[PDB]
């Protein structure tokens, strides 16, 4: 979907760091906390928090 | 007095015959030559003297009839970079996509020669990758994923005639290749036993031979 | 004729420095601070003393493959299992002990990128390939099959092009080699790309008169240098 | 990986279900290397 | 409503400090330079974020036991199993998230040496002692049975003599306590002496109108401080 992703299809090798921005769209009143974790290639998706 | 002749660039920079492409009359109209600095069945050992190497290379294309006759045909030589798609058939877009560079010469014209830069993501080529590629796990079954470093992929060369109707003249395309700006690294001991596989240094344990010739005894000549 | 007292962190060796001093490739191991185009200092740096492989009169040689040797044994093995990226140097130190009544020189040498190859055979078929337990033999090591060509069509006669030190029980009884990080990339998987492969080959065979303890050992003690890692994963 | 660390607190009139938008982009040290063309169609 | 941007080592939280400040015992955690009668800096010091325990109207309270909380989970757990001797401080940060339409004060308080006791029970027996899974409950903690006496015949009415901070969803939505190492010995086993026991007690019970999520969570975030060790054991 990203412009980044599409341009990369017009190339082959990529390299670099990436920013990922999340935006919340709920009420001003709704709260709660969530965990965002990055996991390097070796080792898979962890089963639990 | 000088030792320049004993430099790598004096030891490798010679155009050798690497590729012999046959373009007969009667198959589909093309050929694909995966680049391997081998072919010239002498370059391996001359190269496998070292482990890590780096070079750009100049290619030259000699085209003629098997007779050797010079014929007014118009060829298309195409460099197909790594990752880029290969030509499925004679008329795939791989010929016109033009991202893959193209060389259009006649045969009356002298051989087109072209240089190719060093094209590895790695800092240098490897002739030895003791291990399994990133990231080698298990559930193997496949028995080829050893000592193979695709970082050594130089791309491919393809030829047409051109279309649409096939040519009239039988063609062979000689590919000559020469290294430039060579820089080798950690030095290997030179091969002594005959090769069996490509991209693998296996040997015949039943038939080991001495490195060089031998005598009958030490006290004799 | 020297006292022996060598120790770091927790480990402690007992060597000498009366003969040849140190042989390196020409470069001490170091760190890196560029654009790539954690550094344990107080734990990894410990003298791992492997198991003394014996040496009969009719042995043919041995070879270990770093960093596989340690990757499945030791704290170093741990922060190799959890991490994906790796870089380090090595202070290989081989010491064999025997009497004056024994004899038999060895050629200790480090062969970077020791891509090996086994014999095709079995039934009359053409192809077969070396197993995981021969490409990554581990700490125990592996008794090689065909020495003269290093199981790779590679003559020992020219092995000395690589870092080496001879062990002749006449002169010297100790060997110490230092190997830096050697790769086309500043970082590689320590798990699936065994870099340099150490190998120990007897040329002048061990000999003794009969009844003299016919088995002299080869004690290998090694310690990492300038280790380097990057991203990390979670524990089991 | 994204995890419901907590419950979702919803006073009274907040919808029990809300939506999240994710935006992505590359840092300045991003590089590409080889030109190549992808898959498009274009008719008469 | 201060902005939130708090991160260390690799962990990263999002808290605030606009109302409730910080309460300590009167002494920041420190080291020791005595006769006893390793100092990890780049891994342990990370916000271990526990599991968000729920909170019903008919809850009774909860209590964790340091250092049991981590003894079976985490990198800290690793260099705790291998060691026998232990000493550290803690940056406990209890955080519950809820609307303005909820209410219910909590008592975040740290009780050193939380020796507990259960009801005599069974069917007719006279003697019993708390199981290993109640004296060492672990990360999940343990929702206690009788709050009013803190499972020890010890009334909550006077708990405030120990470090405490109130969480009133009217006023406060944040709790932060910093606790030093407190023992008759400068070092003790991390396995066999659960030190202070953190406990969370609702006094003013959670209440709400109908249809308001009946469960508001309590996210517990803690961080060790000035940890210190000496001698070590081997790994498996």
């Amino acid at each position: 979907s990203t412009l980044l992703g599409q341009l990369c299809g017009y190339y082959t090798q990529w390299s670099g760091s990436l920013e990922v921005t999340f935006m919340f769209t709920g009420s001003f009143m709704a709260t709660g906390k969530m965990l965002i974790a990055y996991t390097p290639p070796g080792g898979p998706l962890p089963k639990d928090r | 007095h000088s030792t320049a002749e004993t430099t790598l660039d004096s030891f490798f920079s010679r155009a050798g015959l690497v590729g012999e492409i046959d373009l007969p009359l009667e198959p589909n109209g093309y050929a694909n030559w995966d680049i391997d600095i081998t072919g010239y069945a002498q370059m391996r050992r001359k190269v496998e003297l070292f482990t890590y190497m780096r070079f750009d290379a100049e290619f030259t294309f000699v085209a003629c009839t098997p007779t050797g006759e010079v014929v007014p045909q118009l060829l298309q030589y195409m460099f197909v970079p790594p990752g880029a798609p290969k030509p499925d058939s004679r008329e795939s877009l791989a010929w016109q996509t033009a991202t893959n560079p193209s060389v259009f010469v006649k045969l009356s014209d002298p051989p087109a020669q072209v240089s190719v830069p060093f094209m590895s993501p790695a800092s240098a080529y490897q002739w030895f990758y003791d291990g399994y590629p990133t990231f080698g796990e298990h559930k193997q079954e496949k028995d080829l994923e050893y000592g193979a470093c695709p970082n050594n992929m130089m791309g491919t060369f393809s030829v047409r005639t051109v279309g649409t109707s096939k040519s009239k003249y039988p063609l062979v395309v000689r590919i000559y290749m020469r290294m430039k700006h060579v820089r080798a690294w950690i030095p290997r001991p030179m091969r002594n036993q005959n090769y069996l596989f490509k991209a693998n240094p296996n040997y015949a344990g039943n038939s080991i031979k001495p490195t060089g010739a031998s005598r009958t005894a030490i006290t004799t000549l | 004729d020297r006292v022996a007292q060598l120790t770091i962190g927790n480990s402690t060796i007992t060597t000498q420095e009366a003969a040849n001093i140190i042989v390196g490739y020409g470069e001490w191991p170091s760190y890196c601070s560029d654009s790539d185009a954690t550094r344990p200092d107080v734990s990894v740096n410990r003298f791992y003393t492997l198991d003394t492989k014996l040496w009969e009169k009719s042995s043919k040689g041995w070879y270990w493959k770093f960093p596989d040797v340690l990757t499945e044994t030791g704290v170093f093995g741990q922060n190799a299992q959890f991490h994906y990226l790796y870089r380090s140097g090595f202070c290989i130190h081989v010491q064999c002990n025997a009497s004056k009544f024994h004899q038999g020189a060895l050629l200790v040498a480090v062969l970077p990128e020791y891509v090996i190859g086994t014999v095709a055979g079995g039934t009359g078929t053409e192809d077969s390939h070396p197993p995981y337990k021969q490409t990554q033999p581990g700490a125990d090591g592996f008794e090689l099959q065909h020495p003269y060509v290093l199981d790779a069509g590679i003559p020992i006669s020219q092995l000395t092009v690589c870092p080496h030190q001879w062990i002749n029980l006449r002169t010297n009884n100790c060997a110490t080699i230092i190997v830096p990080y050697i790769n086309a990339l500043p970082f590689d998987s320590a798990l699936n790309h065994c870099n340099f492969g150490l190998l120990v080959v007897p040329i002048s065979p061990l000999d003794y008169d009969q009844g003299a303890t016919p088995v002299i050992p080869i004690t290998i003690t090694l310690a990492p240098m300038c280790s380097e890692f990057a991203g990390l994963r979670q524990a089991v | 990986s994204i995890w419901y660390q907590t419950n979702y607190v919803v006073p009274i009139g907040a919808p029990n279900t809300a939506y999240i938008i994710a935006l992505a982009a590359a840092q300045k040290n991003f590089t590409m290397q080889l030109c190549k063309d992808a898959s498009d169609i274009l008719q008469t």
